[PDB]
């Protein structure tokens, strides 16, 4: 029917993959090893949307988790999620990989193990007759999610040609370049990938992390733990319309077709409020949806690092706001009245814009069914700053003589860096004349 | 009293606004239209001040009259061409008449 | 059913694998025109309460 | 609609603004950091003047808090009402300043961090699309309320010109001349800001603070912990009409244009009776409006230190007497009766006066809709008494050959010192000629 394949591929994408699906058993009442709960059924309505359909009442994952580091995966299966996961669909036990680390080794790895990557990936795809697309799980930082997910990327495009390709991508962090340095060429090189041999993206920054995961979560030391918080809830938050029951963009390629304009204007910025676990003592006295809603255009939640003064001159299209659970629908059409009076979006100027409000039934749980929750799926065009961020470190590395002879002797034999150069440059014009 | 005398002046403030729509009469427009938005930005007006509920909102009505103010064609005024209307409903009948 | 003829119109240029673009702006401002005139129609209903109301925020919610 | 930003600045300017929030939630019925009471909306008819409209029912406060000093915010955190404050709209921990005492200190350090300081006050402008206007809660004593202040007004003047610009600023003490000497040099240089690039001023001196501090208050060594409590009081007396549901001057626009005869002509008297705690036991007999205005243009209420003789070549052209809570309006018309057979007011002999009175309900409290409340607001021409003190204290320093080699090393390199008394002269000419 809507059956969705999960492509979790590098370091950091296997371990926002993993909390991905142990967030679904904890909200489906169901045990990643048997079924205790009555709940599944009569409180959710539909569950074999990502899971594979049941045949003992045991909804599999359909999922598949390559990685060159074999550390990601033993941190698996001594946590007890990890039955849930089948030792035949990916690998079984003692599975490696390279050395590793450099864009060229999973580029040229995705050719030698041609055949073995192609086999058994396709097993799950015919377990349903109307496939409905692939999300590529996968990372920007390091060499080993932008090295190989860059190949899949094309040889999915013309095998698979009618199926949504749409992806929850993490960006690299920008701080400093001592322990990484080849991070300027391995984001470049996917990132041209992610726009004209992938339709869609969703942008998730690493160095707007740190300015949430010190805002109200009171950290001192900044550590890996943290990443898989932000993240595994709002992949969990974008399929509530798909997962639970909904009407109007119960699919992903319903979701995804209002908010794009064109083709290479993709980067959707996120938004997510609620994550403070004092807030649930005073949402007892019938908190509305009036609040929630005003705070989500104002630039509080977002997970994007861009400019403060740039977003007079940029206009937004299409902006997603997303009620979860309990919303006494007697006043959304109220809190979509507000919108008008304040312009807090910039609209357009030579067509309309559109702010859709959507809602669905959160699980039969006591924290889910009683503090509200407001998911952002915003498409703004002050995007190019990060584009121009990126391409000002990449232009200033290539005269430091940085990566120009230790990367060019295994299957690099012409300068493919302002192919790079040029088309990211194309994005970047073609979203300031977008707004004529 | 809140909305014919005027003593929670926050609807009479933004009947100032009201009055901040007209700027002298007349140079507004004579269509069937004339009505229809501007007995909506009235009720709207209630909602940007924050204050009651739907419930009294069914009392108030408002009745866009039509005098000359150009003075041989009709544009008509909201400085003092524009009157709030108070109802008649099926209980309270014995204390609001045609008169009052 | 004019909307209906240019997404059928649509339909069938995304179906191939010159002229149907300018077929497809003349069909395209034959539709603006008709709801303009909906619009009008909308807002000529009874000089009323709020069902006209309802319908001026479906004008507006469709301008913006 | 009427949202107004305070600009808290200084060392006393902090202090007066921290109070005066922790005023508003003991009179909207409300806690900092949550709604345990429901008597915000039946009792109060309208919360979102001042504050920062609700995301969920948590009235965030409109200010903004700078000094170079990081003791007066040190001694906020720790209190519980620090909480309602956001760590995000003006500082996050750790925020400092100067070394420092000096007007020429902060008059040089608002164009090095010009960036930073138009850049997170402007968010909040932003997010009403009409905004009422800016007060600067700063103060005249010490070179950090004075230096810093004296910059704001100038560029906020041009960069937001159709805003209302008036303040509440604090008068120093001249009573000895020892730990600071700098006073008549700063205070001048703010003075000559406030008439030509501000609109108008709320005078509030201190020596007539413990005037009144001793009056009924029976303290025997005065601190600086009661001169928040005179000055909290009148600052929410006098946005009775705006905060409180009344009916004409509920704007600030509208009390400040009923007053200001003329530009550079804006130093209004205040003045305020009720502060005594065993009043209160005999009020319960129907104590009424007849008695409470009568005091008011007697000179004990006064904030202002003026000659006592000097009152027969003066003339009162504006008065403002505002009455709270309980009125019995039955009488208000009465009270106003006896004000022509006094003549307690002098009148000008050249246009007509104006005794302006209105009343608003306050709090629903029992120390508020028990005892009668007045707030006055006058407008005399015996003001230049201050300003002869002031000027007077002005050129014996200079002749004393104080500070003017300790002065001009840093950013000044022409005499600007008579710049300031000629204009001062300016007002002290224009207000003896305005009787004509």
């Amino acid at each position: 029917p809507r059956e969705i394949i999960t492509l979790q591929l590098g370091q950091c994408g296997n371990q926002i993959g993993f909390e991905f699906w142990k967030q679904l058993c904890a909200e489906h009442g169901i045990s990643p090893e048997g079924i205790v709960e009555e709940f599944a059924t009569e409180g959710t309505d539909r569950k074999d949307v990502f899971f594979y359909q049941a045949d003992d009442e045991h909804y599999i994952p359909r999922a598949v988790l390559l990685d060159l580091e074999p550390r990601v995966i033993h941190s698996i299966l001594n946590s007890p999620y990890a039955n849930l996961y089948n030792p035949e669909n990916i690998y079984l036990s003692e599975h490696g990989g390279g050395a590793g680390n450099n864009w060229a080794s999973g580029f040229s790895q995705g050719e030698k193990i041609h055949e073995d990557i192609f086999d058994i990936i396709d097993r799950e795809a015919d377990g349903s007759d109307s496939l409905e697309g692939f999300v590529l799980c996968h990372s920007i930082a390091g060499g080993t999610g932008s090295g190989l997910g860059s190949y899949l990327l094309e040889r999915l495009n013309d095998r698979y040609p009618k199926k949504l390709v749409q992806t929850y991508s993490v960006f690299p962090n920008q701080d400093e370049m001592s322990h990484v340095v080849v991070q300027p060429y391995n984001s470049l090189l996917t990132l041209k990938r992610l726009t004209q041999n992938a339709d869609c993206v969703v942008v998730l920054d690493n160095t707007a992390l740190n300015r949430i995961a010190t805002d109200r979560l009171h950290i001192q030391n900044p550590s890996f733990s943290q990443i898989n918080q932000l993240v595994s809830t709002i992949m969990s938050a974008s399929t509530t319309t798909l997962r639970y029951p909904g009407y109007m963009n119960n699919d992903l390629i319903g979701l995804i077709a209002s908010l794009i304009p064109t083709p290479r204007l993709h980067f959707l910025m996120t938004g997510y409020t609620p994550l403070t676990t004092d807030q649930s003592v005073a949402s007892v006295r019938k908190t509305t949806v009036l609040d929630v809603m005003r705070r989500l255009l104002q630039p509080k939640n977002v997970m994007v690092s861009t400019g403060r003064d740039r977003q007079t001159n940029h206009c937004y299209i299409a902006i997603l706001n997303i009620i979860q659970g309990e919303v006494d629908p007697t006043q959304v059409h109220k809190s979509l009245q507000r919108i008008r009076e304040r312009k807090l979006a910039n609209f357009i100027p030579w067509g309309p814009a559109s702010i859709q409000v959507a809602l669905s039934r959160k699980s039969p749980y006591l924290p889910s069914a009683h503090r509200v929750s407001g998911l952002m799926m915003a498409n703004h065009t002050n995007i190019s700053s990060l584009f121009e961020r990126t391409c000002r470190q990449y232009d200033k590395l290539r005269k430091r003589e940085a990566f120009l002879e230790q990367f060019r002797k295994e299957d690099i034999f012409k300068d493919n860096f302002d192919e790079l150069d040029n088309s990211r440059e194309i994005v970047q014009q073609l979203i300031d004349e977008y707004h004529a | 009293r809140h909305f014919l005398l005027m003593e929670d002046g926050e609807f009479a403030q933004s009947l100032s606004d009201m009055l901040f729509e007209k700027l002298g009469s007349g140079q507004t427009p004579s269509e069937l239209l004339n009505p229809l938005v501007l007995n909506s930005i009235l009720n709207k007006a209630l909602q940007y001040s924050l204050h009651g509920d739907s419930s009294l909102a069914s009392n108030l009505t408002f009745a866009l009259k039509y005098l000359p103010e150009v003075f041989t064609p009709t544009a008509p005024d909201a400085l003092s061409c524009l009157e709030l209307k108070y109802k008649v409903d099926w209980p309270l009948n014995i204390v609001i008449t045609d008169t009052c | 059913s004019k909307l209906m003829s240019v997404c059928v119109m649509f339909t069938n240029c995304l179906q191939r694998f010159e002229s149907t673009i300018n077929n497809f702006d003349s069909n395209f401002s034959a539709h603006l025109m008709d709801l303009l005139d909906k619009l009008s129609m909308y807002s000529t209903s009874d000089c009323e309460h709020s069902m006209i109301n309802i319908i001026y925020r479906l004008d507006f919610n469709g301008f913006y």
